[PDB]
Order: structure tokens, then sequence, then C-alpha cells
């Protein structure tokens, strides 16, 4: 995958997974939460703690 | 000098092998994944947990036209053992699993034969949900299923497809779980019945 | 003072892992596989396992991996990290829900001749084929089957070190006595490959039960409720004890049967035979029960003809319990001696 | 460490010949063994190494082979540049060198010049009175030589030297010599030197007096 | 009678023993079936072997009546 390759090396040349992408000092990284529950695996009154697969 | 070692050199430092890539002419081709599953043992059903506990030799085949080779030009090489590591995996994952080990067990070497085929074969313990159903208890049977899909691939990336056999030079998908006929040791509670496969 | 950097430096530059460590690819990889077994840490007749700490001793001889002693000072071994080098990939072929490979990656030890000994530690939990049939005189035949999962016969060979393995730091066990053991390498061919075997050493081994701790626990309590049972006939009608003595002998050996459950193997691959002797103590239980029943009833109709048939039903009682505990016991303990 | 021997350690061949060498260890050398050539004031130059390989620039006249503990060379066909002393070596535990063997051209029988020499008076008047005893152009090298005075065998003070193959002719020359004292020269006056070579089936003697 | 055996690696053909007469070729299906084929076993017998319920035997009299399955006779 020629242009596929090409484009990933260009994308990360300089990047850094470390730093949040603020372009501005100022600025915000909005972030959109969503849950999908896959299984409630169980609950457990004995350790008050609910296992769920999401 | 070992011919395995040129021929290794050959494709992936000088031809520059990229793991990161799917073996695919043009993006919009999907790779084709062939899937059998060989049941070793069935381990255990727990139904208070709810819990299939199985072990399993998931053999995987697909095609990766960069690993070609003519044998007659590196020694009558015909077949080559890799870490999977070095190797593009479509990355299957079991999807019903109960504890978090969606991934393969034992990373053993993939098998590249000289035509392109890559051959996997690696065995797993697995931990799958399965629903009980306590209706007839002790006289009960239960329909458990492991599911097997890529995250990190979709349907227009990788397709998904049964293993075929042959017979008479004629094919047939192979639609379902393959058991040994005399190694199988049979679990000391549980019988299987039906054991079938669908994509 | 850094010759030994030197050397590892030198061996190590162009080094592959992933090519076999033979001259020519034609060749095949001669490996000797020893296995030491350190304890025998479990067995699980429910779900068929046998948990074992094992030391995995792999000697083979890596090509490339050669020095000439006298460039490095007389230097004749050295240790090395065991991920550096190719090695052999054994896996325990009937594993059954632990790791299949080695995954203790200790050093190697590696000689001037190219000659590599690894010993890594592995705790195996082979599959085994339970037998609950004699439980619990029973012996079991327990074995491990080893081979390379990815390499055929052509390319890499496996040789058991002795026909034995070796037993020399076996830690005693609590519970089994392992009677005999031996390895045994098998080559098998298949319909695809008429010249390539597969090769395997499966090693095995003969463990015996010791059955004491089954013999207190619980042959013992079975043996007093059925003696019980049968006493219950001699007590006289006009005690009024018959039906408490036979209700109290049924709720002991019911509250019993929490314990039996829980020691006794869940495995319905077959009954176990202290499995039907605890059945037989049931329905000898319920039948004197009955038995009871019909008597007080008679009697309170005949006092003579009930005298009588609890004088015979005594005997027969007892005599049908004691051949029952010899029918169980004894043809296990024949076998045994 | 490997001991080496090597064999023959002299073989008289002819141009053109193919011509093998031997080499045998104390132990297993693995293919690790290494041939070179060297000859008279010059650099030693590698011909094969491990048993087969022959080094760069080598002409194809030279082949190796063998294994465990025996190991050869073979000339092909022998050229008059190849004539030389043969070095085998290994190197793969310690570092081990034959005696080397001395591949030398055939050449016709040739029976030795012999001559004999007194101490001259020149020398006597010094004290000195080495005799002296010479044998030219013979061939082949084997030979024996024998001082005796007043027909009493002598060794003491006995010496002797060769000559490598003349460059035209091949033959060898040889010299030797018994040193003495004026006074234990005086005390004799027979001198014989007698020559034991190849082409005679009785010794060559030569003798003075006085 | 001269039989192929894969008593001995690779596959040779051996005169059988004295008494024994028949060639034989077991097959049957193993954990590897899928992808190695049937495993093959080659012999001697006096008598044709038993079949176990997922074995296939053949048993016939002639010199190397019993070739691999990739092989002929
Ligand atoms: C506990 O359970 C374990 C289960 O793990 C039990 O283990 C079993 O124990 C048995 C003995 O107690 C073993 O049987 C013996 O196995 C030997 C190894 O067999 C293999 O190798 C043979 C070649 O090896 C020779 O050469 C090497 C090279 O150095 C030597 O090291 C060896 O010692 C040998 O000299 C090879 O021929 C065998 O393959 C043949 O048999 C198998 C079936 O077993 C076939 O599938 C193969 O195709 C092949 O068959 C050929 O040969 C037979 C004749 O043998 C012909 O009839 C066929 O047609 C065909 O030509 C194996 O790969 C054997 O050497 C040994 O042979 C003895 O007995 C036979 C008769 O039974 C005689 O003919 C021989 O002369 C000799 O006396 C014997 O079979 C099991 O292998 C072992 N099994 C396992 C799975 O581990 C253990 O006993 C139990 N213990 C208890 C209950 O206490
Ligand atoms: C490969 O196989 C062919 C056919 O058997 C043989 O002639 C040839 O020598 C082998 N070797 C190479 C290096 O091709
Ligand atoms: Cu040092």
């Amino acid at each position: 995958s020629e242009a596929e390759g090409r484009l990933r090396e260009k994308l990360f040349s300089g990047y850094d997974s470390s730093v949040r992408p603020a372009r501005e000092v100022g600025d915000r990284v909005r972030v959109s939460v969503g849950l999908i529950l896959a299984q409630l695996i169980s609950l457990n009154e004995k350790d008050e703690e609910m296992s769920t697969k999401v | 000098l070992n011919e395995e070692e040129r021929l290794i050199r050959h494709l992936f430092q000088e031809k520059g092998y990229n793991k990161e890539l799917r073996p695919v002419a043009h993006k919009e081709e999907s790779v084709d994944v062939a899937l059998a599953l060989t049941l070793s043992n069935l381990i255990s059903l727990k139904e208070v947990e709810e819990t299939l506990t199985t072990n399993v030799w998931i053999e995987h085949g697909w095609t990766d036209n960069r690993l070609k080779w003519n044998a007659e030009e590196f020694g009558n090489i015909s077949v080559l053992r890799l870490p999977p590591d070095m190797v593009w995996l479509p990355e299957i994952v079991l999807e019903n699993n109960n504890d978090g080990s969606f991934q393969i067990s034992y990373s053993c070497n993939v098998l590249v034969y000289h035509y392109g085929f890559v051959y996997w074969l690696p065995p797993a313990i697995f931990r799958s949900s399965c629903p009980i159903s306590v209706t007839y208890f002790p006289f009960d049977w239960q329909n458990c299923s492991l599911k097997f899909s890529s995250l990190k691939y979709t349907a227009k990336e990788i397709t998904l497809s049964l293993k075929q056999d042959a017979k008479e030079n004629r094919t047939y998908p192979v639609e379902w779980i393959i058991i040994d006929p005399e190694g199988f040791t049979e679990n000391g509670e549980w019988e299987i019945v039906h054991r079938p496969a669908r994509v | 003072s850094e010759h030994e950097t030197r050397l590892v430096a030198k061996l190590f530059k162009d080094y592959s892992s992933v090519v076999r460590p033979v001259e020519d690819h034609r060749q095949v990889v001669e490996v000797t596989v020893g296995l030491q077994l350190i304890q025998l840490i479990n067995v699980d007749e429910v779900n068929q396992i046998v948990t074992t700490n094992v030391r995995l001793k792999q000697q083979w001889v890596d090509y490339n991996l050669k020095w000439n002693p006298d460039d490095y000072g007389g230097v004749k071994k050295i240790h090395i990290p065991s991920e550096k080098i190719w090695r052999p990939d054994l896996v325990l072929y009937n594993n059954a829900d632990g790791d299949f490979a080695i995954v203790k990656f200790t050093k190697v030890l590696l000689q001037y001749t190219g000659h590599i000994t690894w010993t890594p530690p592995a705790i195996f939990k082979s599959y085994c084929e339970i037998i609950v049939t004699h439980f619990p005189f029973d012996e079991q035949n327990c074995s491990m089957k080893l081979g390379t999962w990815t390499y055929d016969g052509s390319v890499v060979a496996i040789n058991p070190e002795s026909d034995q393995p070796d037993l020399s730091n076996f830690m005693e066990s609590g519970e089994w006595v392992i009677k005999e053991s031996r390895g045994w390498k098998h080559s098998v061919t298949y319909s695809c490959c008429p010249d390539t075997p597969y090769l395997d050493i499966t090693y095995h081994f003969v463990m015996q039960r010791l059955p004491l701790y089954f013999i207190v626990n619980v042959i013992i309590p079975c043996l007093l409720f059925s003696f019980l049972t049968g006493l219950v006939f001699y007590l006289p009608t006009d005690s009024g004890e018959k039906m408490t003595l036979s209700i109290s002998v049924l709720l002991s050996l019911t509250v019993f049967l929490l314990v039996i459950v829980e020691l006794i193997p869940s495995t319905s691959s077959a009954v176990p035979l202290i499995g039907k002797y605890m059945l037989f103590t049931m329905v000898f239980v319920i039948a004197s029960i009955i038995i009871t029943v019909i008597v007080i009833n008679t009697h309170h109709r005949w006092k003579y003809v009930a005298m009588v048939m609890d004088h015979i039903l005594l005997g027969v009682f007892m005599l049908v319990c004691i051949i029952g505990t010899l029918a169980v016991f004894a043809g296990r303990l024949i076998e045994l001696n | 460490d490997i001991v080496i021997t090597q064999s023959p350690s002299l073989l008289s061949a002819s141009v053109g010949d193919r011509v093998t060498l031997t080499c045998k260890g104390s132990q297993n050398i693995d293919n690790y063994l290494a041939w070179y050539q060297q000859k008279l004031g010059e650099a030693p130059k590698l011909l094969i190494y491990k048993t087969n390989s022959l080094q760069t620039g080598i002409p194809s006249r030279f082949s190796g082979s063998g294994s465990g503990t025996d190991y050869t060379l073979t000339i092909s066909s022998l050229h008059s540049e190849d004539l030389a002393t043969y070095y085998c070596y290994q190197y793969i535990n310690g570092y081990t060198f034959g005696t080397g063997t001395k591949l030398e051209l055939k050449r016709a029988d040739a029976a030795p010049t012999v001559s004999i020499f007194p101490p001259s008076t020149e020398q006597l008047a010094t004290g000195g009175a080495s005799v002296v005893c010479l044998m030219n152009n013979f061939y082949p090298r084997d030979i024996s030589v024998k001082w005796k005075i007043d027909g009493t065998e002598r060794r003491d003070g006995v010496l002797d030297s060769v000559t490598d193959q003349d460059s035209k002719d091949s033959t060898y020359s040889m010299s030797s010599t018994l040193s003495l004292t004026k006074a234990d020269y005086e005390s004799h006056n027979l001198y014989t030197c007698e020559v034991v070579h190849k082409t005679s089936s009785s010794p060559v003697v030569k003798s003075f007096n006085r | 009678i001269v039989c192929h055996t894969t008593a001995t690696s690779p596959i040779s053909a051996v005169t059988c023993p004295p008494g024994e007469n028949l060639c034989y070729r077991k097959m049957w299906c193993d954990a590897f079936c899928s992808s190695r084929g049937k495993v093959v076993e080659l012999g001697c017998a006096a008598t044709c072997p038993s079949k176990k319920p997922y074995e296939e035997v053949t048993c016939c009299s002639t010199d190397k009546c019993n070739p691999h399955p990739k092989q002929r006779p």
C-alpha cells in the first residue's frame, strides 16, 4: 500500500504522542465519551462490586 | 552461507517489508483470512460463573504476495518459519471472552510457503461467556459458542471465511469444529453432540 | 578484565535468532531433551489435570557460537540471555490450561564448542485421562507429550537424554508415589508427506495414590453407619428406639454426604468404588427403614412372627453389610497386593 | 591443544604432476584447517581456509578436502611456481602448525662429486686443524657422511651443511667439517671421508695422509 | 514377502519376518489431519490387523503392495 505507507509516514513526522493537541496555549481538547455495554458480567454484594464488559 | 539467512534478508530487508500495511494491491481490496478451529480439550464449563474454558488451536491462513520466492533460486527452500511479530497479522481476537484475554496465548512461528501462503496455528486457552440454561438440569444441554472477529480491521479490510478441504479434487468448506477422532480425551461431564461453524 | 565483553560483542554482532543454527539449511538440528521432575504439585481428577514442577534441560550445538579460547584468555564458557539466541520451540502438546511453551527465559550456558545447555523451569498442567473406578486405590499413568510445534523432523530432531526422567531432585509427594517413569520418542508419518517424519517425546509416570487419607475420612464413617443400620434390628420393638435410630442414622449419612460429595470427584466418566459403596449404604439404610416400618406394623397387628422376622433380618443385614464391604475393598486390596 | 603432523616431509614431483599433501591432527579439527604457502625470503600466502575455500586470487590448481582429523591439499597440475613449503594449521582450539611439506622439483639421479681437503699449513700455523669434505651436485638429498682418522671413526667436532636445489640443475651440494686442534691433528696421519648415497651400493671414499 | 514399513525412518522396503505374509497399510485421522492428511502406518502381518472404528486397513499379499499414498507400487 504505497499511498497509505507514504501518508502514514508523513503524519507521524515530528509527532509526539505525549503532548496533547492544543493548538493555542489556552485551547481545550473536547472529548466525547460514549459507552456500549457488551455484558453485565456480575454484581457482587459482598464486595459491593459490579463487573462489566464494555 | 545459510540459504535461510539470504532469503530472510531478501524478503524483509531488501524488499523493505512493512508489517503495518495489509497485503493488498489496492486499499479497496480486502484480505481473505480463512479460519479453522481444532478443539484440543474442553477443559470445563462452570455454571455458577457461566464460563466455558477450552483449549483450542486456531488455524489461520491468508495470502501475502510480498512473501513469495522461487525455491530454486534459494536452494529449494519451500517453507520458512518466522516469528509472528515479523509478518503482518490479521489480528483476530475472541470477541465474547469473559476475562479480558482477547488475544492468542502462545505466539508460535508462522509458516510461510514459497507461493506466498502464510499458515499459522496458534494454540490458546480461552474463557468464553456461555450463558447457561438450567431448565432440565441435570439432563440439560448447553449451546456454548466461541466468536472470533477482528477489532483492528473491519469487514472492508479483511474478509473472514471458513477453511476449504478437498476430496476427489472437489472442494468443500469445513463447516464444523475439528476434533481428533482418537487423541481427543472426552471431558468427564460433557459430551459434544454438534459442533457447527458459521460466518 | 574486558575480554568477555569483547567475546559477546564478537559473537552477536551479526547473529540471527530466526534462522536455524546449522551450517547448511539441509542439515537437521539435533536437540537433546531431558525432563527433570522437581515436584508433583497437584493431581485433579475432576478436571483431569496434572500440575508438575519441571526443569526442561535442552542441549544443542549452535554452529555460529564457537570461539577459540586462546583468543580470549582461556575463557571456555559464558552465560548468555536465552532471548538472544535461537531456541527450539518445545510445546507441551497435551497442555490442559497452563502455558504451552517455556515462559521463564533464564540464561543459557554457552561453551566454546558452541554447545548450549538451557535448563528453564516450568510448571506443566498436562491433560491426563484419570481413571476413577478403583478409587481411592487407583494408579494413574500420566504423560507429557513434548515436541517442536512448528519445526518438523526434517529440520529439528529431538532425542531423549535418557530412557527415564531425572528424579534425583524430586521432592517426595504427600499423596502420590511414582512407581516408574519412562520417556519414549515417537516418529509419525502423514499422508501429505512420505519423507518428513513428525517427532515427539512422550514422558510418562505411573503414580500410585496413597489411600490412607480416604480410608480414614470416608471408608470408616460409612462402615460405622452400616454397622448401626445392622444393629437396629437387634433393638426390640418395645423399646421404641427403632424408628428414632434408623432416622438418626439416615440423617447422619445425609449430613456426611455433604463431605462425600466434596471428597469424591464429580466426574461422570465412571462411578467411583467409594461412590458405589456410598450408594450401597444409602440403599441399605432406606431398605432398613422400610423393613422396620413393615415389622412395626406387623407387631401391632403375629408378635412371635415379627420377632422371628427380626432375628432373621438381623443376620441378613449384617451379612449383607460384611459382604458389601468385602466385595468393595478386598478386590482392590488384592489387586494392589 | 591439537597437535598436527604433515606428510610427506619432502615430496619430489615433476612439473605438471598432480600432488597431494596430508595433514593429520591428534583431535577433531572440525574443518577449521587452513593451508598456506611459503617460499624462501617471501611473505607467506594463504591458499585454503575452512578446508575448501580458496583464498581470493589463488590459482584454481589448489583444492582442499578432508574431515574429522584427516585433511589433504591437492595441486591438480604442478607449475614451476608451486615448488615451496606448505603449512597446514588449525585455528579452532589454540593455534598450532604442522612442520611443513617441502614440495620440490623432481631431478634425474646424480652421483656426488666427492673431495677431501686437509687443514692447510696456513691454518696449522694458527693452531686450527679443521679438515673438510665436499660432495657437490648430488641427487637425491639423502646422503650420509662419516669421518675416519687412522681408521677409527670420529664424531666429535663433526658438522655439516647442505645447499638447496640449484636454480639451474636442481642438484644438491653438501659440505662437512671436522674441527681439530693442532695436537689432535698431528697425533694421526691417515684421514678419510666416507660418503653413502643411493646411487651406489658401496660408499665412496676420499683419503689423504701426511 | 517384501513390504513397506514405517518402523524405520524414512519408509523402507523390508523383507517380512518368517511366517508373516501380508503387507498392510493402516490410516486414520489425528489432531493434525486437517493439514497433514491421514496418519499412515505400513508393515507386515500374518493376519490382517483389526479395525478400530475410525481406522482404515488394507491388506495384500504381493511384494511392495502397500505403498505410501503419494507413492505407487
Ligand atoms: C503408560 O502410558 C504410556 C503412554 O504414553 C505407555 O507408553 C507406551 O509404552 C510402550 C511400552 O511400554 C511403548 O511401546 C514401545 O515403543 C517403542 C518406540 O516406538 C517408536 O519408535 C520405534 C522406532 O524406535 C526404534 O529406534 C529408535 C532409534 O534409536 C530407538 O531409540 C527405539 O528404542 C527403537 O529401537 C518405531 O518403530 C515405532 O513406530 C512403530 O509403531 C507405531 C505404533 O506403536 C506405529 O504407528 C509406527 O508406524 C511404527 O509401526 C511400525 O512398526 C511396527 C512394529 O513396531 C509394525 O508392526 C508396523 O507395521 C510398522 O512397521 C514408534 O515410533 C518401540 O520400539 C517398542 O517396540 C517394542 O514392542 C514392539 C511390539 O509392541 C516390538 O515389535 C519391538 O521389538 C519392541 O519390543 C514399543 O512399541 C509405547 O511407544 C509407549 N507409547 C506412548 C504413547 O508413550 C506406557 O507403556 C504406559 N505404562 C504403563 C501402563 O505401565
Ligand atoms: C534444488 O533441487 C533441484 C531438483 O532436485 C536440484 O537439481 C538442485 O541441485 C537443488 N539445489 C538448488 C541450489 O537449486
Ligand atoms: Cu577481559
